[PDB]
């Protein structure tokens, strides 16, 4: 539960802090959209 | 390297009516080619059935129910494993809908029909029972160690 | 044991309540799809054995919401199919995730 | 379903059940309940005999 | 009388408390079915002669 | 699968159905933990009461 | 096995598993002082005849 | 009783984020190789480095 | 790097990463508190037996 | 278990404007060299000179 939920915690600050800097720079002049990307898992990655 | 086939083509209950209306209504040729599979369904009865690229159908799997008389005796040995036995009787086979057999459900899951509130109800019960015999049995205890101490 | 056949439970219940915090941190990984474990009951040599035993995990294969982004390299493969995928070992993996540069 | 596409409950248990026969396959109702193991094959090439 | 029925009685409420908590252990698995134990009365003269 | 271009498979996971398994896990573990309690502190009344 | 860079890894610890080793150290000293204490007052019983 | 030994366990714990250039931490099976204040080769799983 | 004017730069506490550190290690706080508080019952134990 | 370290991270300055005219931060890595009373040189990163 802990580590994932905060880790995701981390993840959605990440991808706030893009989102406020677009619509911070929609009038920046020669500003291209900014986007963030993300990956966790499949069958998992931890051993046990 | 293959082998053709070869047909008859009859046309029942057609009418000739002496006014206006004319069309053909009816289908039926039998033969398709081996379709390919994109398909396989589980229905209310057991069976499990398939269907193919040339629009037909193919069907082999039926689930089969059991009734038995001293179900207790279908004790399970892990993994919900019912050890069906003479203890139970037998099993007597049907398939789902046959008259004295239930009915069928597919994509979906029967709950484990225990409830927790109940199970900590009869808990309470069971402990205070528990608390019961082991004071007695250190009642007992007393008494016989009382007449040790006598000498 | 009554005491292990409620250990093991509460051990179990720690390994659904693991598999559902991740399931909650995958909430928004593309192509994700969502995960829930399978439990067993030990019954071993009568009565009740000493609880449960789980080893099992179910994955959902429905295709989600497939959202429309406009990239020219974004992709996304509707019902069974997946891309395949290799690194430096010489493996081969499968992937249902289509964003590519 | 088992690697070779097997009808098993999770402990890789073979669901027993009655496979269907001949062409059309139709179901065999007396029968020795058995794994029923899902085709990987297409089926049958039933060419035309009557319309 | 004397120790066998209080140790036979404890006994008795542990083993329904084995199966409440298996019941418990297996609360989510699914199609599972709520179990209970078989109690009688252990004769001995007294219908609680050895508990 | 047919093929989609300028498309993005989502998460099929639904926060919902995951939100209402979390509570019913913190019954099921509440359960878990509490037997065992029970269990274990009338047990310690036992195993003190020799 | 492959290294982790600007990353560490945490024990191979539970809290609820060193709970359970509680429970189960719990009953084992539990046990240990029990079976002195019985055998100890059969010893005070031998001090009284030796 | 009759029991003489030692376990250490290599399961893995979690796998953490940091950032720092120096956290390096081993994924699944290895051990870290140092050399001590006298020329032993020193071994450990901890993953800090400066 | 390069300097600037006019302007300042703050610090690296984010409240998301310090205050879930205060929660688990003050999960650990009381982890070790029931230690002591067990090891405090296994010496009045071994106490009140004699 | 005994307790010994003090590390840190050194991530850039969360950005804050202000227009006055002795405000410096460093963008990327660098420092600056401060004297005391006694010349004793120390260094920080703190902008705010007067």
């Amino acid at each position: 539960l802990i580590n994932h939920a905060m880790s995701g915690l981390n993840a959605a600050q990440a991808a706030l802090n893009t989102v406020s800097n677009n619509i911070n720079n929609y009038n920046v002049a020669g500003y291209t959209r900014q986007t963030t990307i993300l990956a966790q898992a499949n069958s998992t990655l931890g051993a046990g | 390297g293959a082998t053709a086939a070869t047909f008859s083509l009859s046309f029942l209950n057609s009418m000739q009516q002496n006014t206006g209306a004319n069309n053909i209504v009816a289908t039926n040729q039998n033969g398709y080619k081996p379709g390919d599979l994109v398909s396989y369904q589980i229905n209310n009865d057991g069976t499990v059935v398939g269907n193919y690229s040339n629009e037909q159908e193919q069907v082999l799997g039926q689930i089969v129910l059991a009734n038995f008389a001293n179900n207790e005796g279908l004790a399970s040995q892990g993994d919900n494993v019912w050890a069906a036995t003479q203890a139970s009787g037998v099993a007597l086979l049907g398939t789902a809908g046959s008259g004295n057999f239930g009915k069928l459900t597919n994509g979906a899951l029967e709950a484990s029909n225990v409830d927790l509130s109940k199970e900590l109800v009869n808990m309470i019960v069971a402990q205070r029972n528990y608390q019961s015999n082991a004071q007695t049995i250190k009642t007992q205890d007393q008494i016989l160690n009382t007449l040790v101490n006598l000498r | 044991m009554s005491f292990s056949q409620a250990v093991s439970g509460l051990n179990a219940a720690a390994t659904n309540l693991d598999v559902i915090g991740n399931n909650i941190a995958n909430s928004a990984t593309y192509g994700f799809k969502s995960g829930t474990a399978s439990f067993a009951d030990m019954f071993a040599g009568s009565k009740v054995g000493l609880g449960v035993k789980v080893a099992g995990i179910t994955q959902d294969f429905t295709d989600g919401t497939t959202t429309n982004t406009g990239r020219g390299l974004d992709v996304a493969i509707s019902q069974n199919g997946f891309f395949r995928l290799v690194d430096s070992n010489g493996s081969v993996f499968y992937s249902r995730n289509g964003q590519f540069k | 379903l088992d690697e070779n596409r097997n009808l098993v409950n999770m402990q890789g248990m073979q669901l027993t059940g009655y496979p269907a026969t001949g062409t059309p396959p139709t179901i065999q109702q007396g029968a020795n309940p058995a794994p029923i193991t899902i085709p990987n094959t297409l089926m049958a090439a039933k060419s035309t005999t009557t319309a």
